[PDB]
Parts: C-alpha cells; structure tokens; sequence
C-alpha cells in the first residue's frame, strides 16, 4: 500500500520530535538540582 | 478572523488579570468591561440569525447587571468613604452588590439568559469562554465575603440547584444541558462563600477543567443528544469512553475527581452547626446526575444511530489540553486529599 | 530462551506483583516504630537480638 | 494552531487562470466526461467522476474497499434494476451526494493552496437534478426528499463559491440509443422517462445557476468534442458579478480551514434524523466496524500502521 | 437492545412531551438559517 | 370456588347458536395448531420456539404496571389497609409484650437463674 | 499483600494476545485467592491492625474470602456471553470486574467509616456500566437508573451523618480508636442522626419498603449470569451495619423497633410473591430479599448470639444465591428465555446438572450443618430473647423457604420438553465446574465453621 | 418581612389563638403573591379581565393553607395535654395538604402527597429546639 | 443628604426603564445612557463636596466606559435590522 | 489561615520559609507520576494511533510535566499544613485561658438492656 | 397491589411530580427578553420588602 | 422497514466442529485452559486450602482458652471460695453518686 496520496505525518519530524525528547532532559536535571539544594538548606537550618 | 482574533482573545485573558490584581472598585468595573467588548465578537464570528439574538441577549442581561455594581461602588463613596475592595461596609450597598454578582454567578433568579446564550454560539471555541468567564466575578466575591448578609446569598445557592436540577430535564440540545449544568454547579459555588473562603476557588479548579474537557470532546461536531448518539458505532468508539468518564465525574460519584469538591462543601458547613441546609444540597445533587445519566446512554447503549454515511479519514481537531486534563478529571480522588490547602 | 521470552511476558508480572506488594506493605512497620519494648503485654528484655522482633 | 503570519497566505500565487470549471448535468450517458479530459489544456489538474467507490478512491491507502466494507448495499448496477421496499433506492444517492461533496472539498483545497486550475466532472450543484428525475416515477418516497433538503441547506452554504466556469450540455431526446450503443451491459435497458425528466430538471437548474451570476456556456451534440473551441470561449469570457470575488483575508482563510480536514467537511453531512432507507440498525454497524478495523488498509489509521508501513516508534 | 423507536422518544424536541409549549420546532443540525427575505434590498428614486 | 352442584356436564343444549359456538372455538384451535405443526416437523429448525401467547403471559406480570392503576377508586384504599395496616397491627402486640418483660426485670424477677445465652 | 497484585490484573489482560485473554485472567486470580486465606485468618483475642490506615485487618469479616472466591468465578459463566462480539469489548468488561474486585477488597479490609464511604458508593459505578450494557431484553435503563436512584438517594445522607460525628466526637478513622463515643441521649434532634446512618444500608440490604432496587437488577440481566454474582456481593457489601450499630449508637435501639417490624413483614409478603412468579431469575431475586432480611433483624437486636447468625448468613447467602443464578444462566444459554414454565426438563436431558440443582435448592432449607443451619437457626434462637411472639411469624417463613426451592425443582422436574428442541449438550466441562466451586467450599465449612462466623467467637 | 415570621413563634407559648389565626393568613398570603408574580411571565391573554383571574386562584388557595394550619394546631393543643410536639403539628400538616384536592376534581394529588406535605410541615416545628439551625455564622 | 435624595429617585426610574419592554428595543440603550448619566451625577457630587483630588479622575474614566457599552451593544441593534425588518423585542426565535 | 498575616503575599513557592524539606520518592508523587503515564495512554485514543502502551515515545513529556508541577504542588501542601499548625499551637501558648485540661475520672454511665 | 405498585410508589412519586416541576421552567416563558426583565422587577422587591435586610 | 436490523442468528458450539470442548474455537486453547488451569484452582484452593480454613493456626484463642481456664479453676478451688466470677474487674471504685 505504502500510504497513497501523501500521508499527513511521515513519522520522523526531528524538528518537533527532537525538541520534545530534549525538554524532558531539561526538566530532569532542573528537578534533582533543587532536590539536592532543599536537603542542603534543611541540614543548614536544622 | 486572522492574527487579531488571538489579540481579541488575549484581552479577555488580560481583562481577568485587572480583576485579579485590584484594590480600586472602579478598576474591576474596567476589568468587567474588558470582557464585555471582547466576548461579543467571538459570540458572533460567522454571523447567524441565531447568533444575533444570542449576542443581544448576552449584552442586555449583563451590561445592566454591571451597572447595578457601579451603584454599590458609589454607595461606598456616600457611606464608609474609602475606595477599597476589602469590605462592603453598608447593608444597603450589599443588597445591590450581591444581586449584581447573582446576575453572573448566583443564577437562581437570573438564569434566564444562560440556556439561550450557550445554545446561540455557532462554534465550540465560544463554549469554553462562557465557562472561563465565570472565574472573573468569583475573584470579587473572594475579596468581599464578610459583611454581606448571608440570608440573601444562601437563597441564591439553594434555589439555583432546584432550577438547575429541573431545567435540564426537558432539554435535548447538548449546549442547553451544559448551560443548566453551570447553574447546578454554581449553587455549590455560592455556598462555600459564607462558610470558609478556601475550597471555593478549588471548586472552580475542578469545574473549569471538567467543563473545558467536555466541550473539547465535542470538537467532533455535536449539538443535540441524537447527534452525539451517532459516535460509538459510526465514529471513534474509544473516544466515547472518555466522554463517559467525564460525565460520570460531572455528577457526585466517589471514585472520580468531581466528588472531591463536594467533600469540603458539606464538611465546612457541618462544622458551623448547620445540618438542614447541607441535606437539601445532597438530594438536589441527584437531579443533576440524571442529565449526565441520560447522556451516558449515548455511549453505553446501542440506540441505533448507524446511518448510511461513514467516515474513514482520521479526525484532526484543535485539542489544546484535551489529553492531559481529562486524566485529572477522571481520577484525582487519591491524588488530591491534602491539595485543598495548596490552592489557597 | 527465544521461545519462552516471546510467548510469556505478562505471565511473570502477577506473581512478581505479589512479591512487590509483600515488600511494600511490610516496610510500613518501620514508619510505626513506637511501642516496641514499652508497654508490658508482650514486652521482653533483649539478650542477643536487637529490638526484640521486627 | 493555524499560521497566517508566515509566508503561506491566501490569494497569493492564485486567481490568475486558476478558477474551477465544471461539466455537469449532461443526461445519463457520459458525454461530458470525454470532453472534460481534453479541457485540461489550460487547467493544471483534472479530477475523475464520482461513483459509489469515490470516497475510498484515495482516502487512506491506494485500493478501494470491497462491497460491504465501503457501504452496505451500494452498487451502480443495482440502481439500473431498482426495486421498491428493502434495498438501495435512496441510501446509494445519499452516499453519492456525500462522495461528491468530499471530492469537492479536496479540489477546493487543491485550488486554495498552490493556485492550480481544477476541473471537476459532475459537481455538488448537479445531484438534485439526478434525484428529482427518479422522484417523478414511483421509486423514492416523499419523506426521503425532506431528508435530502435538510442536508442541502446546511452543507452548501458553508462553501463560499459555487463555480466560476459551468458547462451544460443539452442532447437529443433519443439519448437512450447512445446509451444502448455504449460498452456497459448493466447500464443498458434504463427507463426513458427518467432520462427525459433529467433533461427537464437540468433546464430548471442552469437558470438559477445563471441567476447567481456564474458564467455558463451551452454546447450542442454537433458543437461537442472540441478542444480549441472550448478553451478559447473560457479564456475570452471574464468573470463578473459572481460570488467567487470575495474577501482575500477574512473569507478565504475561513473556507480553507473547513476544506483542509476531511472529517470536518463531512461532519454536517451525517444527519441525526432517522429514515427507513438510511440503515439505522446498530447490530450491522457493530459487525461492519469490526471488519474495517481488521482490514489491512487503515486498521490503526493515521500515518503509522503495523504490517503496512512502520518506519519509527517515536 | 435499543431500536429506532426508542431513539425517537429521546429525539430533539422537548425531551419531555410538551404540556403547553409544543409549537416550538426543532433547531437545525449546524446553526439555523432564519429569514432569507423580509428585507428592503436596493433603494429606488424618482 | 364451588357451587351446590359441580360444573362438568350441567346445563347443555344443542340449539343453533351453540352449534356455531363450537365451530368458532375449533376455527382458532386448528389455526394455531397448524403453525406449530409446520415448525415442529422439520429437522432444519434446532431451537426453542417463541409462541406469542406465552410471551404476553409473562408480559402481563413483569410489565403493564403503570399503564394500569389510573382508576384508583375505593378498591386501592382497601388494598392499602391490607398492606400498611398489618404493620401497625403488631405495634400494639410487640410493645405490650416488651412492657410486660421490662417491668419483670426491675421488680419481681421472672427470668431463669440458669440463663446466660444472649 | 492483597492490593497491588489485584491491580496488576489490569495490564495482564491488555498485554496478552487475542487468542488467550481468558486463560490468564482466571488462572492468575486463583493463586491470589489462595494467599488471602493464608494470612488474613490469623488473629488474637481482639484482632490487631494490619498496617497504616489504607487497608486494615479483619475483625469479624471472613466475607473477604467470599469476594476472593468469586474473583475467578465471575469469569467462568460469562464465557458463553461476550464471545460473539469484538476482542476489545472482551478486555473492557473483564477489567470492569477487576475494578469491582479492587474496590470490594478495599471496603471489607479498611477499618474506617469516612474513607469507607467513598469505597461504599464507588462499587456502584462499575456495576452501572455492567448492567446498562449487554442486556438481552429491554428496560436496561428502567433498571439502571433505579440501581443508583435507590442507593445514592439513601447513601448521600451519610455525608451529613459521618462528618457530623467526627466534628464533635474526636474522629472516626481506625474504629480501634473509636471508644470516644458516648451513648446518645435520645431526642427529636437525634432522630435524623440515626436514620441517615441506617437508610444507606436499608437499600443495599433489602426490606419490605424500598426493596424494588433488587428485583429490577436481577430480572434485567447484565451479562449472562456471572455479573449477577457481583449483585450478590453488593448485598453483603453493605456490611457496615455490623460496625455502626455496635459502635456509633449503642444505647439507640428504641428507634430500631419500627424497622424490625418492617423487615418482619418483609418475610411473609416477600415469600408469597415468590411462588406464582413466571421468571426463573425472579424466583431467586425475591428469595434473596427474605434471606437477607434475616440479617437485618439480627443486627437490630444487638445480642452477641445474633451477630454470630448475621455473619454466617452473609457468607451462607453469598455462595447459595450465586449458585442458583449460575443454574439460571445455564438454562438461559440453552433455551434463550428466563421463563420457568417453558424451560422444563431435568434428568432426561440434563442428567448430572440435576444433582447440582438438588444440592443448591436444599441449601436454602436447613440441611445438615453446612452454613445455613448455622446462619438461619441462630437468628431464630436469638429472636426469642427479644420477644416470645417472633417464632409464630418466623416459623411460617420456614414453611415457605421450601416453597422457593421445591417449586423451582418441580416446575423443571417434568420430563416433557415437547416444544424445546435445543440443549443437545447437557453441560460443558466449565459449566459443571461452576456448580462444584460453589457447594464444595460450603461442604468444607461443615468440619470447621469458625472462619464462617467470628464476632468474638 | 422577617418581623411577621418572628410574631408566629411568640403566640403558641400560652393558650390564646384568636390573634394567631389572623397572623397565619399574612404568612401564606405574602408567600402566595411570590408565585403569583412569576405566573405573569407566562403571558396573560387580554388585560385586567384575565390578569386578575390568574392572581385570584393562586393567592386565595395559598392563604387557605396557612389559615387552616393555624386553626388545626390550636384544636390539637386544646384537646389533650402537651404544649408543643412534632406529632401535634403532623396532624395539622395533613389538613393543610388535604385542601389541595379541593382545587381540582381528582380526589388525589393533594391527598396522595398528604404524608409528604405533613412531614415537611412537621420539620418546621422540629427546629424549635437548639439542635436545628437554618442559617448560621460561626 | 438632600440633593442625593432626588437623583437616587431618578436612578430607580432609569432602573425600571431597563426592566420594562413594550415592542421597541431602542429604549433599553437609551436607558443605559440615562443610568450612566444618573451615576455620573452621584459620583461627581461625592468627590466635589468631600474633596479627594486624586479620585476626581475616576468619573472621567467612567464617562469613557459608559460610551463603550453604548456603542458596541448599539452596533448589535443594527444587525437585528439587517436580519429582520425592524427592531422588536417581540420578534425572537430562541427558546 | 486563609488571609496572610506573617506570610508574604503572592509567592512562587514560599521563599519566606524554606526549611521544611520536601518528600523524596513519595507514594503521593508516584500516583501523580502514574497519572502522567495514564495521560500518555489515553492521548492515542483521541488521535487514533497503534498501541496505547507501545506507541509514540512522546509519553516522557507527559510523565515529566506531571512530576515537575506535582513536586511544586506538594511542596505548597507541606508548607500550608505547617503554617496551619504553627498558628494553632501559638494560639494556645499565648492565650492559655481558652484551653482546659482534664484527666482521671470515675463517672457513672447509663447501661443498656438487651 | 404492594410489591409492584404501592411499595414502588415512593420514587415514581418523586418523578411524576418532578417532571411537572421540570416543565414549569423549560417550556415556561416562550423566549422574549421582555418577559425575563419583568421578573427582575419583583426580585429586587423580594429582597427589600419580603426579606428583612436593609 | 428494518434495513440493517435483521442480523440475529442462533449460535451453539455443542459438538459440531469441536468434538468435545468448553472453550469457543481452537482445540489447543480449550484443553490447556478448560481442563488444566480450571482444575489447578480446584487442586490448590480446595484440596491444599482445606488444611487451613480454621484447623492448624489456633484461630482466635479457641484452643488456647481451654488450657488457660483449667489451670485457673484448680488454683481458685484450693485457696478461694468463689469460683471464677464474683466481682469482674472491680476493686475499690471511687463512689457512685
């Protein structure tokens, strides 16, 4: 069949697919850095 | 409607911010009017004979309503003097103020425009805006909840679920059922305002998300019960499971997120020694469920709406948050027990 | 090795789910450490074992 | 989100020799179909005539659905020997109207994005001629006509332009002799009263089309089959007073969104009203949905599909 | 199973058969069209 | 219910109206039997036959509840006295027995010494 | 230990291939039910709490084992149905049973009233979707709406009841903490406090008034007969009447007096109708009213002897009525109608299933001590200590207990079957296995019924 | 007015009922006028001739409910002892719902919901004790 | 006090005028102007007699927004006369 | 407390009081994380895509967004419950007269019959 | 009499009367902005005269 | 007119194209499910589960109380006069009224 009359999505976009996988990396590093900072602040206070 | 349509939509977003961040009584009047001049064009859009009737009915019932608010603003100059949105002070001013707020939120004697205005919108995008506009005058009520006489605020809550619980029974129009679902839920809104200011804003968080998910499920065009009926067999069958889940949560049922506001409304009211009023809230809540129960029979039962015409091509709607928000709308019972404190 | 892994994949999850439930619900007693040696009803002094029994 | 601030915009690189042409309502015999193929000298793209399997001609993947998979009891040969009570009759024509409306939306989408002249064989403004000819004889009930008029008022008004170029051919009353000479044996032995009524209804269809200030050119059987005569007549005639000349910013953008999606265009095409010749039975609908999902064509649908394509998981 | 006769009971009219108001007709499928005519349309001068 | 003489063969006459009356009964009896005969004597069936008379018998008790009872009259109130009434009848029976028992516990003991169960 | 492996049944049915499904859902459920008997039975003098208050221990609940017993059995009789339709539809209505099993475990385990309430009404949602779909006959909605608007109309008054207690008297929570509770002073303001806690359980446990919730759910069959076993679980799912009456209102029994008299007439009149009825499923539906009416009588007496009979009858009825509905389903799959008179013929066509028909029918009566003799007789013995008059009314009911069973037997024990041509194969290997898996657990309770009745036993 | 409603609670403390019956008509009369005002929105045919006709049927019947309720409460108080009871007002509540069947020739409706109207009327005098509160602040 | 007693009575007449309808639709928008006119007198006098200086700008802002509703709602009136013959409250289709 | 008296109005999280220590790998966070995975299962039901579980790998965005917002949302939960308790204990300490203590009794209670 | 009609007549009693109360709001007031604004005149008078608050 | 409503057909496995089976379709799935794992629960829950029930792990002080009672009887008989019950958990209460 090979999807006739041109499909709306080819499947690899890279412009949209690449950044969406990139945003998860930006979120994961940001959360652990504040997590270590919160424990360091709690130990300094108490 | 090209680029400037987003700008018109932005002024409603910015309009509520003026109401949110305010200290002056004339500043919120500006904030309400920012919505007045910006919803009407989206109410029209395509220009229809039904749209012309709805937009005029939306204007006249709401512009006169805000004009009653300006009287209460001017009584705050005659009495108590100061221009601050902290307290209402005068009982004479509160009578005209609460009735002006009832024209937008209380609904019990001012529901009349809602079933005609909500039906009159030609587009699904306009349905979201009326459920989002109700956030604006709630910010006013959260500021001036003391001093206002509770005898004529709780009557706007008790009677609203009565007329909301009967006003959807003789309606087949899908927009009309959701119009009376507003008034039914608005009774729960005007009940927590006298009894503990918190969870009143969380009632909005549950409601607005639940209603925004509802109309975005109707992005596949449906305006009547019979038009939403032909969806299980002819159209997408897995889509109707999410319509079922959202409708079950619209009524008071425990394993869903929609029961979680109904928890604290009764809980805070029972703490104030009142038992006879929350009992009446629970029995009238059953009448609300019945509309959603009949509308779940378009998703559960066969009902025979096969039709000759069939769709094979994949549907591509707008769907801004029609995937993330229904997951919170279906299950948030275990997820949000201590979250009452997080909102306010 | 190829015949067993391809055919069975969901069959392992249920007995392993019982073990996962066994470990999780047992470790909740570590949150409730109060009244272990105190209150004379089943109280006994330790001789060799630490904190009587978990 | 729709992008309009970008380089791609309406009216740009269009309109200059890109208007749609239609050769419609020319009796039962396909005489307009042959002349439309030669009419694509000035026009860039030419579209095929719609039948029973016209919506599934492209749709998802290449091959058309077999008999029951496309539409329950739908055949062009079955309408030639039409039977009253329990059968095709109206539900084939309702499927025929929905198929012509779907291909019109894609042709308009082909016109709006990248300005190319698309010629359509038998448009949506010709199906009412085909229905009324059969209504004169005892075949279609009065209640089914009211079902047709309700769809007619909703679907048509959403699209702004009808047609810039209209070709109407009026042949001899002895057109049945030409149909008998044709290669198809199933199409033969058709009723003479239905063909005569089709020409009579077409006479009251060209006049309201001309009333909306759309350019129309009449051609006889002797004037038929001409490439030089048809192309020169369309080029010399200028479009005036027609509803095609609309707003470039507001009107053109709104019509483009409705034509872009296939599901959005056919959303109003399905009626909530129940009819005996429309197949309302849910029991047959459950079995048909199971067979369509099991089919190697669409199955999972929208781009990615197992045992058909499958390029990437993400 | 529910048939076409059961669907006509919950059809678009009044949900509840009308007591007094039964003259109100059902609305159109995708926004009703009202009066095409009843307009002046083009002025005439002597 | 029975009369002075049991009805089995009492009061029978040939006449003309009674002769046609038996002809009317056999006309329906043979009509409903032949449609059963056409359904029973073929191997192609395999299954349980419907019969419209038996379905309407079950429909008489399971349904036709609220289509009826629209003439309430005095017959419905007599049925209410036979239903809600006997519930009030035992209210003056169980209470009188309990008041007899409760007085005995406080003064002049009647309960057995070898009683411990409940 | 109990929850988590039950939740893992949800990804099990979806991940497995289309040819299997039913093999994985039944086999894996049986080994979880074995482990429930392995750990829950251990208790001291007063049954000590399991862990933190999410799911707690059992004090007087061997009824959890019954839910684990039906956990695979709610899949066996539903095999005849659902097979004709789509593979995705099969997976959906197995997971709705898994969700039912998820919420039903939570109700009996968790020693609470506040969080118990949001699990009490939570069982209604999956059953609603179960009843409103797959119903062969019509009026699914005239039973589906009645399923909620009877229960939710009575149970929503618990929000104004339970919260009112915790705002004044400490907190409800553990129940093991609930000894703060002072006896009620008995006043006109305290009337609606007692009624709101009762009316919720007056619906699920059927009486004489507001009893029509149950026959509509049974006659209008959800799916085949395996979902009707879940409708039996809903009757015993309102077990909190054992907990509320003992703890929340100990002094209050004067207001219980009219409610006993209502349930006492819900024994003669409910049995009389269960004689001349046409539907085979209805003659189990009305006998289930009277059998569960015996429990309501026992609770409101509050004697230590009555709770022994109350806890026994919850398990007794939970495996005898469900057994009877499987026999009703076995005739419904062959004759395709629930009519008793039309579906007539045992032993001649159904040789081995007729012995299962006998064992199921006689268990409704007082047989040699299986469970129902430890159930029914214990209540009758306890009613005499309440009042001497009771056994005059209760003895008449013991005559009509035969008239449920024997009338179901005799109207099927005629070897005519002239109109019927179907039912060639008597029973499949799974169909006979269903009948054994209901009676043989009760036959094992003959040796030791300690794990059948245990409120301080 | 709430001052009219506050007068209703002071009289039953004694034995006098001659002025109590006069006060009950104003409670039922004013409440009937509220329903009578909303019935104008149903579009009345002609002017005044049928306008008074719609207001006449609603106000006169609603005032009759209150008037009999005030009378029956005092008959039940004078016969036998006991000053105030929920059982005492339940008999008076049944008489108030009995006259709704006199409005239309059907014998039921009012008599069918006689136990429903009688219980709700009893609930008003259930809240004479400190246990029930309709509106509260703390 | 004394001057405020008459303009409050003038406010109630303009309030009823909004709530009253007989055939014509134009009266409502005329009453919306009158309502804002009566509010303009009430606002001005309170700031003028009891001096504020900063708050005297507030009725000037109120004057601007009064016209905004009396133009954008007034524009909808003309749209009724495009669909229908003439503007009537009696002429409505919605239920 | 609903109205702020000591706490700063309009805060990103708290900032005035930071010392509390947020939960690490909590059972509450796992349920919000499960809903993030659940939102990435029903999104393929809307836009018809092969397999809900083994489909598109844009599910990681849905899980992370629920965790990141949920962590901040639960941080406010631990903060607001602490302030609610802090003002409660301070009210007893400052006033003293409002609170009363009673321990050890020998009071008679009415016994029930049957 | 009882087990199908009279004992049932508790909830159908609150359906037949509920639908009558439902019809008095939906079918009532046949459109018209005129009629809805005539009802708002009374609502202010209820809050001032009928209900004692300022 | 029904159009598409007529589709109902009687279906039964019985014995035809199944030989002897309980599961619908495929002989390989039937034997491995309906006779093996169907009866594996019959062997573990019923037969191996019969050892538990109440027999073995004492079960709420049913066997413990007998040994505890007998030693308390013989001790109180030799020294005291009152047998077991006389004043249950009451020794010097602080008045009554």
């Amino acid at each position: 069949k090979f999807y006739i009359q041109e499909p709306p999505h080819g499947s690899p976009n890279w412009l949209k697919v690449g950044l969406t996988l990139g945003t998860s990396v930006f979120l994961w590093i940001y959360l652990i850095k504040q997590h270590n900072e919160d424990v360091l602040e709690y130990k300094r206070r108490n | 409607n090209p680029i400037i349509f987003i700008i018109i939509l932005l002024t409603i977003m910015l309009g509520t911010i003026i109401v949110m961040i305010s200290s002056h009584w004339l500043l919120v009047w500006i904030g309400f009017e920012m919505n007045m001049l910006a919803i009407i064009p989206i109410m029209m859009k395509n220009h229809n004979p039904r749209a012309t009737e709805a937009s005029t009915k939306y204007f006249l019932t709401q512009s006169t309503a805000s004009m009653l608010l300006m009287m209460a603003v001017i009584i705050n100059l005659m009495f108590s003097g100061q221009w601050t949105v902290m307290k209402l002070f005068n009982p004479m001013a509160s009578m005209l103020m609460t009735m002006a707020l009832a024209m937008k939120l209380g609904m019990a004697p001012f529901h009349f425009w809602v079933p005609e205005v909500t039906q009159g919108i030609p587009l699904s995008s306009g349905l979201i805006l009326l459920t989002w506009q109700k956030l604006a005058p709630m910010s006013v009520l959260y500021q001036i909840f003391p001093s206002i006489n509770l005898n004529l605020i709780l009557t706007l809550s008790v009677l609203s679920i009565l007329i909301g619980g009967w006003g959807g029974l003789n309606q087949t129009q899908l927009r009309k059922i959701m119009a009376y679902s507003s008034i039914a839920h608005m009774g729960w809104m005007t009940a927590v305002l006298p009894y503990n200011p918190t969870m009143t804003l969380l009632n909005l968080i549950i409601y607005i998300i639940m209603t925004s998910t509802m109309f975005t499920m109707f992005m596949a065009n449906s305006t009547t019960t019979t038009l939403s009926l032909s969806h299980t067999w002819n159209k997408t069958p897995i889509m109707t499971v999410l319509i079922l889940a959202t409708l079950l949560s619209m009524g008071g049922l425990p394993p869903l997120s929609g029961f979680m506001p109904k928890w604290m409304i009764i809980q805070e009211m029972t703490k104030n020694n009142s038992i006879i009023l929350p009992t009446f809230m629970a029995i009238t809540a059953l009448l609300n469920l019945y509309f959603y129960m009949r509308l779940t029979y378009s998703t559960t039962l066969t009902m025979f709406p096969s039709t000759n015409n069939m769709k094979m091509k994949w549907q591509f709607p707008l769907m801004k948050k029609m995937t993330f928000l229904p997951t919170m709308v279906v299950l948030s019972t275990m997820m949000l027990p201590l979250t009452p404190m997080l909102s306010v | 090795l190829l015949q067993v892994v391809r055919d069975h994949w969901v069959h392992v999850l249920v007995p392993m789910g019982f073990v996962f439930g066994y470990y999780l619900d047992r470790k909740n007693d570590e949150k409730l450490t109060a009244f272990r040696n105190k209150s004379l009803l089943y109280k006994r002094e330790l001789k060799p074992n630490e904190e009587v029994t978990w | 989100x729709x992008x309009x601030x970008x380089x791609x915009x309406x009216x740009x690189x269009x309109x200059x020799x890109x208007x749609x042409x239609x050769x419609x309502x020319x009796x039962x015999x396909x005489x307009x179909x042959x002349x439309x193929x030669x009419x694509x000298x000035x026009x860039x793209x030419x579209x095929x005539x719609x039948x029973x399997x016209x919506x599934x001609x492209x749709x998802x993947x290449x091959x058309x659905x077999x008999x029951x998979x496309x539409x329950x009891x739908x055949x062009x040969x079955x309408x030639x020997x039409x039977x009253x009570x329990x059968g095709n009759s109206y539900r084939l024509q309702a499927w025929l109207y929905a198929s012509r409306l779907l291909q019109y939306a894609d042709a308009l989408e082909h016109l709006l994005s990248t300005g190319q002249g698309v010629v359509l064989e038998r448009s949506i403004y010709s199906d009412f001629v085909f229905l009324e000819a059969m209504y004169r004889q005892g075949f279609i009930r009065k209640q089914c006509v009211d079902h047709y008029n309700q769809v007619k008022k909703v679907t048509i008004c959403e699209y702004l332009p009808p047609h810039v170029v209209v070709y109407v051919d009026v042949p001899v009353p002895e057109v049945q002799s030409r149909i008998q000479k044709k290669g198809n044996p199933h199409e033969m032995k058709i009723t003479s009263a239905y063909l005569q009524d089709i020409e009579n209804a077409y006479k009251g269809t060209f006049l309201p089309e001309m009333s909306e200030k759309c350019e129309v050119l009449q051609y006889s059987a002797w004037e038929a089959q001409d490439a030089e005569k048809v192309v020169e007549d369309i080029e010399y005639l200028k479009y005036d007073k027609g509803p095609w000349l609309d707003q470039n910013d507001r009107n053109l953008h709104k019509l483009r969104m409705l034509v872009q999606d296939k599901l959005e265009v056919l959303n109003y095409t399905s009626i909530p009203v129940f009819l005996p010749e429309v197949t309302v039975g849910a029991h047959q609908s459950d079995q048909v949905f199971q067979e369509f999902t099991e089919l190697p064509g669409r199955k999972y649908r929208a781009g990615y599909n197992e045992d058909v394509g499958d390029k990437w998981i993400w | 199973q529910p048939d076409v006769e059961w669907a006509e009971q919950y059809g678009g009219a009044v949900m509840y058969p009308t007591k007094e108001t039964a003259h109100w007709k059902p609305p159109p499928w995708n926004d009703v069209d009202p009066p095409k005519d009843t307009l002046v349309s083009n002025l005439t001068l002597n | 219910x029975x009369x002075x003489x049991x009805x089995x063969x009492x009061x029978x006459x040939x006449x003309x109206x009674x002769x046609x009356x038996q002809a009317e009964r056999l006309a329906i009896r043979s009509r409903l039997k032949r449609e059963y005969q056409l359904q029973y004597y073929d191997p192609s069936r395999r299954g349980v036959i419907e019969d419209p008379a038996l379905v309407r018998w079950t429909y008489a008790r399971s349904a036709n509840i609220y289509p009826n009872f629209r003439p309430n009259t005095k017959t419905s109130l007599l049925g209410a006295l036979f239903g809600i009434g006997p519930l009030v009848f035992w209210y003056y029976v169980f209470k009188t027995d309990r008041d007899r028992k409760e007085k005995l516990i406080q003064e002049g003991k009647l309960d057995r010494t070898f009683n411990i169960s409940y | 230990k109990y929850i988590i492996p039950t939740i893992m049944l949800m990804p099990l049915t979806w991940l497995s291939k289309n040819n299997m499904i039913w093999v994985n859902s039944t086999a894996h459920s049986l080994l979880i039910s074995f482990t429930s008997l392995l750990l829950m039975n251990q208790f001291g003098d007063n049954s000590l709490n399991f862990s933190l208050l999410f799911f707690s221990d059992s004090l007087s609940t061997p009824l959890l084992i019954l839910t684990m017993w039906l956990l695979p059995l709610m899949l066996m009789a539903s095999q005849h149905h659902l097979s004709k339709e789509n593979l995705t539809r099969k997976k959906l209505f197995i997971t709705m049973l898994i969700s039912l099993q998820l919420f039903l475990i939570m109700t009996f385990t968790a020693m609470e009233l506040i969080l118990f309430y949001i699990l009490f009404e939570a069982t209604l949602v999956p059953t609603l979707i179960i009843i409103t779909r797959w119903g062969n006959q019509t009026e699914r909605l005239n039973a589906g709406l009645y399923f909620l608007f009877y229960t939710l109309a009575g149970s929503l008054p618990l929000l104004v009841a339970l919260i009112y207690i915790q705002n004044t008297v400490g907190s409800l929570n553990f129940l093991m903490l609930q000894y703060w509770v002072q006896p009620v002073h008995n006043s006109w303001s305290n009337v609606f406090m007692w009624l709101a806690c009762m009316m919720a359980f007056m619906v699920k446990m059927p009486l004489y008034g507001l009893h029509l919730w149950l026959p509509k759910a049974h006659v209008e069959a959800p799916i085949a007969g395996s979902m009707v076993l879940a409708a039996v679980l809903l009757k015993l799912g309102g077990y909190g009447m054992l907990r509320i009456t003992l703890i929340l209102n100990p002094m209050t029994d004067f207001m219980a007096y009219p409610f006993i008299m209502l349930s006492l007439w819900g024994m003669i009149m409910t049995s009389s109708i269960c004689l001349r009825q046409t539907d085979l499923k209805s003659l189990i539906a009305y006998s289930s009213v009277s059998h569960m009416a015996l429990v309501i009588v026992a609770i409101l007496i509050q004697t230590p002897w009555s709770y022994m009979g109350a806890t026994a009858l919850m398990i007794a009825h939970g495996l005898t009525s469900s057994m009877l509905f499987c026999l009703a389903n076995s005739n419904y799959e062959r004759i395709h109608s629930r009519t008793m008179i039309l579906a007539r013929g045992l032993q001649t066509l159904l040789p081995l299933m007729a012995t299962w028909w006998l064992l199921a029918s006689l268990t409704n009566l007082a047989l040699p001590p299986t469970i129902n003799l430890i159930g029914e007789l214990f209540v009758v013995m306890s009613t005499f200590s309440w009042s001497n008059i009771t056994i005059i009314l209760m003895g008449v009911n013991m005559v009509i207990t035969a008239l449920y069973s024997l009338y179901m037997l005799i109207m099927t024990q005629r070897g005519k079957y002239t109109y019927h041509i179907n039912n060639i194969s008597p029973s499949f290997t799974r169909e006979n296995a269903l009948m054994s898996l209901h009676i043989l657990p009760l036959l094992l309770l003959t040796l030791n019924p300690k794990i059948i009745l245990g409120p301080l036993y | 007015a709430k001052t009219v409603l506050r007068q209703y609670w002071d009289i039953p403390e004694g034995t006098e009922c001659h002025r109590k019956t006069y006060a009950t008509t104003s409670i039922g009369g004013a409440a009937g006028l509220v329903v009578s005002a909303y019935s104008v929105a149903l579009k009345t045919p002609t002017s005044f001739l049928e306008g008074v006709a719609r207001t006449g049927r609603y106000t006169f019947t609603a005032a009759a409910i209150g008037a009999i309720f005030g009378l029956t409460s005092c008959i039940s108080a004078q016969v036998r002892e006991k000053p105030d009871d929920p059982l005492n007002y339940l008999i008076g509540g049944c008489a108030g719902g009995l006259i709704l069947g006199a409005r239309t020739r059907s014998y039921g409706i009012g008599a069918a919901a006689c136990a429903y109207m009688g219980l709700t009327a009893a609930l008003v005098k259930m809240g004479q004790l400190e246990g029930w509160q309709v509106f509260a602040e703390p | 006090s004394m001057v405020y007693m008459n303009i409050m009575m003038a406010f109630t007449v303009s309030l009823v005028g909004l709530l009253m309808y007989r055939s014509h639709l134009m009266s409502s928008l005329l009453c919306l102007e009158g309502m804002m006119l009566s509010l303009f007198v009430m606002a001005a006098l309170t700031i003028l007699n009891s001096h504020f200086t900063l708050a005297s700008m507030m009725p000037i802002i109120l004057l601007v927004f009064a016209a905004c509703e009396a133009a954008l709602g007034l524009s909808l009136l003309v749209m009724v006369s495009n669909t229908y013959g003439t503007d009537y409250v009696q002429n409505l289709n919605l239920l | 407390x609903x109205x702020x008296x000591x706490x700063x109005x309009x805060x990103x999280x708290x900032x005035x009081x930071x010392x509390x220590x947020x939960x690490x790998x909590x059972p509450r966070l796992a349920f919000v994380g499960f809903l993030g995975y659940c939102s990435g299962l029903i999104d393929n039901a809307i836009r018809r895509r092969p397999v809900l579980l083994a489909g598109l790998h844009r599910q990681l965005l849905y899980i992370t967004s629920f965790v990141f917002v949920g962590y901040y949302l639960l941080k406010r939960q631990d903060y607001m419950y602490a302030v609610r308790d802090h003002d409660m204990f301070s009210y007893i300490k400052s006033h003293x007269x409002x609170x009363x203590x009673x321990x050890x009794x020998x009071x008679x209670x009415x016994x029930x019959x049957x | 009499l009882l087990d199908l009609i009279w004992l049932e007549a508790i909830l159908p009693k609150t359906i037949s009367l509920a639908q009558m109360k439902a019809s008095t709001l939906v079918t009532n007031q046949k459109g018209l902005i005129k009629l809805y604004f005539l009802s708002f005149l009374i609502t202010i008078l209820i809050s001032m005269i009928l209900f004692n608050f300022h | 007119r029904w159009q598409e409503d007529p589709e109902p057909e009687d279906e039964n496995l019985y014995e035809k194209n199944p030989d002897s089976h309980g599961y619908d379709k495929d002989p390989a799935v039937d034997i491995w499910n309906m006779r093996v794992v169907f009866f594996f629960g019959f062997s573990i829950v019923l037969v191996l589960g019969s050892t538990f029930v109440a027999y073995l792990p004492d079960y709420r002080m049913q066997e413990w109380a007998r040994r505890e009672a007998e030693r308390l009887v013989k001790y109180r008989e030799a020294h005291g006069l009152p047998i077991m019950e006389s004043n249950c958990f009451d020794p010097s209460k602080i008045q009554l009224p």
